[PDB]
């Protein structure tokens, strides 16, 4: 019912610049554009692999913790 | 989180 994604190489990874609590703080592109954050400012990168999808962790983020699909 |  939650993400629980570990990243594969080369997958695309977000984090919300405004929401995250601190820069260790990221989503996959699935719980990232189906988010709040999708209008926010972000940064993203290509995984180097490994690594958490941090979609439902409520103390990850200050606003918008889950998207649409794991709420 | 990230990995590092
Ligand atoms: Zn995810
Ligand atoms: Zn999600
Ligand atoms: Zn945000």
């Amino acid at each position: 019912s939650l993400c629980g994604r570990v990243f594969k190489v080369g997958e695309p990874t977000y984090s919300c610049r405004d929401c995250a609590v601190d820069p260790t703080c990221v989503l996959c592109m699935e719980c990232f554009l189906g988010s709040i954050h999708r209008d926010h400012r972000y940064r993203m990168t290509t995984s180097g692999g490994g690594g958490f999808c941090d979609c439902g962790d409520t103390e990850a983020w200050k606003e918008g913790p889950y998207c649409q699909k794991h709420e | 989180r990230l990995w590092s």
